[PDB]
């Protein structure tokens, strides 16, 4: 003892890495299924 | 924190007194304790399953 | 111990089974439902 922060990049590890655990993946509801959309008000989630 | 309650205002089976019952949501998903017995009182989610965590 | 002494020679046998439908498989694994909605992807 805001908190800064200092990163090397050189070495090719660096600090906070990330895990893309699967490619980005767009889901929708267009088909005839689903309750809080037909059960309840239209919601094509 | 909690990783799941699965209450939707229902439990699984709270089975006490030798009768099985279906209320007071008691539903949790975790390893903590009771893991054997966590399969007798979860495991029979009749109604709707809604999970809100409560960050305990 | 609950035995049956059965004959089941006569034109019907004793605790005869009456099948209606057979074991139509029935599947929860498209998001297509509420319980990938309310839940954390749950198939059934």
């Amino acid at each position: 003892a805001f908190a800064p922060a200092a990163d090397p990049g050189a070495a090719w590890y660096l600090l906070d890495t990330s895990r893309s655990l699967k490619p980005l993946i767009y889901q929708e509801r267009m088909k005839p299924s689903f309750t809080s959309m037909t059960k309840e008000d239209d919601e094509q989630v | 924190e909690v990783e799941g309650v699965f209450v939707r205002a229902t439990v699984e089976r709270r089975c006490r007194a030798g009768f099985c019952f279906d209320k007071e949501g008691q539903g949790f998903a975790d390893g903590v304790l009771s893991d054997e017995q966590l399969e007798a009182l979860e495991s029979d989610p009749l109604l709707k399953v809604e999970r809100c965590t409560f960050s305990g």
